[PDB]
């Protein structure tokens, strides 16, 4: 559940199992469950200005 | 495959493998993987065409989750029994059935 | 549900049960539909608006 939820239910919502190609699908799962990474405060006062 | 072309059969046919060997890796979480695999797409090996018939020029997406070989199942596990989740109303089930 | 509205926490809470009897049913099965869901649909619940 928490790497589901990681993945799937935070502010980001992914829809991508209805793709066809195995190799396309399996590219997108991996991505999505390994993570947003954290961002650095270097990353934050980017976004901030 | 020349068999089956011949005698016209629109399906791959069973591939001979060795009974894989007894390592940790669980076979009924995977029948399910298959399962799920032949809802979604099991459209894409469906005799459909009635020309045996692929444009060229229009780009075809890999299905291999659909052949047995990819969840590490063989012809050796057809009549071996395993669990379904509720599959057909069934907790349990052979592969050949499923 | 009057706590996680107060706190705006986005989700449904964990909901009390009794542990489920000893029957046939198999539940490493119904782990691998919980996961497909997640994947397919889990965008339904997401902290998205």
């Amino acid at each position: 559940l928490s790497r589901l939820r990681a993945a799937y239910t935070l502010k980001v919502g992914s829809e991508y199992t209805h793709i066809l190609d195995r190799d396309e699908r399996t590219w997108l799962q991996d991505r999505l469950e390994a993570g947003m990474p954290k961002p650095t405060q270097a990353e934050q006062k980017y976004i901030l200005q | 495959d020349e068999i089956f072309d011949a005698m016209n059969v629109p399906y791959t046919p069973m591939r001979w493998a060795q009974d894989v060997p007894n390592t940790g890796v669980d076979k009924n979480t995977r029948v399910m993987q298959l399962i799920e695999a032949y809802r979604s797409r099991g459209h894409l090996i469906a005799d459909t065409n009635p020309l045996s018939w692929v444009q060229p020029g229009m780009p075809v997406p890999d299905h291999r989750d659909l052949d047995i070989e990819t969840h590490n199942l063989t012809i050796w596990d057809l009549d071996r029994t395993f669990n379904v989740g509720g599959f057909g109303g069934k907790e349990t089930m052979t592969l050949r059935e499923v």
